[PDB]
């Protein structure tokens, strides 16, 4: 109910999705002065600032990443790598966080919601929903995350379907 | 002929390798949005 | 009034439009595990499974055909060789049947409507529509059917412009 | 207020804004019988009868302008060479004139503000907004205008922005 309006107000302004003739087939990210978006969505960024930059690749994670101009860090998401297990708030509800793996109900998931990023009951990004694999009754999610020392984890379970 | 064949494929495929480990080491912590290099890493791998 | 709304009803899973920069020029078929398509209508089909597929053509027919999975085939259309003359459901309205001819009264008819299957009383498709011609107060339309025999006759009045 | 709605009742039949790909770039206008376009907005016109007509070029006075067909040479606006001093309507409220320069209290004029024709107390255009410069706490625009001899006239401030 009011999670999915709470994670409208967080995402109001900083997420924009990425166009391809008409149709909405991903999200990018504006966090840390970094704007993260993935390969196998191709198209144009909808924002104009953010469309005119060149982006350095990582195939390996799966990243591309650039440099926001500093008119705009403080206007991005936060991040943090302390992270128990439990519940945390995604755009479609909520997401379990259990043994290091993050976990939704089926129902939902199709093509086209890839990066979307997932918060918690403060309001800081923990992970980046990057791909989904159908577990049973509830699917998995492969992502990528931060930690203490400062490497970025991917995460990724068997035989993943990208979205 | 044979020989600097040899020493040029060789000089090349370290040098290749040397760029793809600088890359391995580089890439997880350049995707992290605090974007800072340890100690170590900095200066053996060039990062600035 | 009620016409257009069981139109809706029997349409509105099963036909699928083409998308082309955002703008609606063209509807698929999928009856008897078969996916109708036209030459002209070029564009992406808005159905993920049905869009990553492989066409065979005809284009003397006017054409394109493919083969739905089994997994889809019960929720298809029906089709039928017997009809007699007289009235049908279209999705603007009534549609005439007189002497082997499907004729629309003006006023409706435009760039886009392409692809429309016309319908029975029972709930059959006894004909696509293609394209029309203006014929004094009412119009005439260049469509395909079948037979007894099982034959897909095309029937082409003159100088007609594809819709 | 009251002066903006019949600007719009105006902008509503003959003022065609521009289709980028997912947004407004720019605004063609159709004045007496000659369709005008700016140069920096790049983009297709909404109808599919000026989008197909060729333009020819100004680059002196920042234009494309082209031939409006016969059938709509009835329905463009009026364009008047006498300007007095004072207060004239545009479609983000009004415009100060004055010695020469239509100044706009700022806060207003951005990126997709462009060929917007600025009319008067009758209804006729007097100017089109090309773009503009923050003069302080008011900003002043760079449009084209019309003399008393039919000279073409651009008038353009230091350093502005196409808009």
């Amino acid at each position: 109910g009011k999670r999915q309006r709470m994670v409208m107000k967080l995402e109001s302004d900083k997420t924009f999705p990425i166009m391809l003739e008409g149709k909405i087939n991903g999200y990018a990210c504006v966090v840390g002065g970094k704007l993260f978006r993935p390969m196998h969505v191709e198209g144009k960024i909808d924002n104009d600032v953010l469309a005119a930059l060149k982006t350095k690749k990582a195939s390996k994670y799966d990243l591309e990443y650039a440099d926001v101009p500093q008119n705009m860090r403080a206007d991005t998401f936060k991040y943090t790598h302390e992270k128990p297990q439990g519940y945390y708030s995604w755009h479609h509800g909520a997401v379990q966080y259990e043994n290091g793996r993050f976990t939704v109900p089926k129902g939902v998931g199709a093509k086209g919601d890839s990066g979307r990023p997932i918060l918690d009951n403060q309001g800081r990004v923990v992970a980046i929903v990057l791909g989904g694999v159908n577990e049973g009754s509830r699917t998995a999610l492969s992502v990528v995350m931060w930690n203490e020392k400062g490497v970025t984890v991917k995460y990724t379970p068997e035989n993943c379907e990208q979205w | 002929s044979i020989c600097a064949a040899i020493a040029t494929v060789s000089v090349a495929a370290s040098t290749w390798l040397f760029c793809r480990s600088r890359v391995a080491c580089l890439t997880p912590y350049r995707l992290t949005p605090n974007a800072r290099i340890p100690f170590c890493l900095a200066v053996l791998c060039c990062a600035r």
